[PDB]
């Protein structure tokens, strides 16, 4: 997260950290929807341009976490992949469009102080607060700049930004399973997501349950943080129908 | 049931020190 | 870098 600051104990207890077994490194991150289901970026698992595709075996999830390299005993937990599901129309080739995938613990995780569950937003949830201006919240261990690393999970605010402006932006097709987040050069105030925290949750505080949702994925963005660039979005709502399929059926 | 809602805030009704800044956004 | 995690995980 760049221009971000430190959160405190327990302001993200869905957070979670995709965790590479060998060598051991920080690889995303991703969000706690339920005891046994973790969300995240499908990017994060499968990216044939980089030559990434993991497979169960080669990853580890850690659970509330504030301390990003050091073992959290007593606070954090370790859980194993059963298995991973990557959505059948995930468009690696292109812009990354349904950047969605879920993953599925070999047992559930008990919640605490610091692991509980975000909700997932319905259709009114996503009308009522996928509009721009509305900020809603980005979270992560990752680059504090695009070109170091934070010793604990940083936390940004970011306004949602009109389709036009997203899609004036970038050369890179914008679909409807995507939104942008960040502040205008003209704004005065800064602040985006950065390599590491893909994967990791957009979330908003609804203000007629006081509940916490998250709108979307960190995806992509044209580098971290550059004047008149945007942060990319997975559209949860739009993906809810496949999220559901997965949870259903497994 | 309890998603959303965190223990150490919502559940003890204290505030975080930016969540306010979100709901300002909220008009 | 990152502090090394019970052997049980891996
Ligand atoms: C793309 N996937 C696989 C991961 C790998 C690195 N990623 C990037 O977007 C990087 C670093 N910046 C970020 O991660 C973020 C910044 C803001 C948000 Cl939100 S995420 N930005 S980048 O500039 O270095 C970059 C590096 C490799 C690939 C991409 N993308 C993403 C969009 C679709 C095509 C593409 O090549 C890409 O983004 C750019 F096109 F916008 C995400
Ligand atoms: C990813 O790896 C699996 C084997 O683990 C393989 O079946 C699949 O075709 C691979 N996908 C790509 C796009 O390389
Ligand atoms: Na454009
Ligand atoms: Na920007």
């Amino acid at each position: 997260i760049v221009e971000g600051s430190d959160a405190e104990i327990g302001m993200s207890p869905w957070q979670v950290m995709l965790f590479r077994k060998s060598p051991q490194e920080l690889l995303c991150g991703a969000s706690l929807i339920s005891d046994r289901w973790v969300l995240t970026a499908a990017h994060c698992l499968l990216y044939p341009p980089w030559d990434k595709n993991f497979t169960e075996n080669d990853l580890l999830v850690r659970i509330g976490k504030h301390s990003r390299t050091r073992y959290e005993r007593n606070i954090e937990k370790i859980s194993m992949l059963e298995k991973i599901y990557i959505h059948p129309r995930y468009n690696w080739r292109e812009n990354l469009d349904r950047d969605i995938a879920l993953m599925k613990l070999k047992k559930p995780v008990a919640f605490s102080d610091y692991i509980h569950p975000v909700c997932l937003p319905d259709r009114e949830t996503a009308a009522s607060l996928l509009q721009a201006g509305y900020k809603g919240r980005v979270t992560g261990w990752g680059n504090l700049k695009e070109t170091g690393q934070p010793s604990v999970l940083q936390v940004v605010n970011l306004p949602i930004v009109e389709r036009p402006v997203c899609k004036d932006s970038t050369r890179i097709r914008i679909t409807d399973n995507m939104f942008c987040a960040g502040y205008k050069p003209d704004e005065g105030k800064r602040g985006d997501a950065c390599e590491g925290d893909s994967g990791g949750p957009f979330v908003m505080k609804s203000p007629f349950n006081n509940r916490w949702y998250q709108m979307g994925i960190v995806s992509w963005g044209e580098g971290c943080d550059r004047d008149g660039k945007y942060g990319f979005y997975t559209h949860v709502f739009r993906l809810k129908k496949w999220i559901q399929k997965v949870i259903d059926q497994f | 049931a309890d998603c959303g809602l965190r223990p150490l805030f919502e559940k003890k009704s204290l505030e975080d020190k930016t969540e306010r800044e979100l709901l300002e956004s909220y008009i | 870098d990152f502090e090394e995690i019970p052997e049980e995980y891996l």
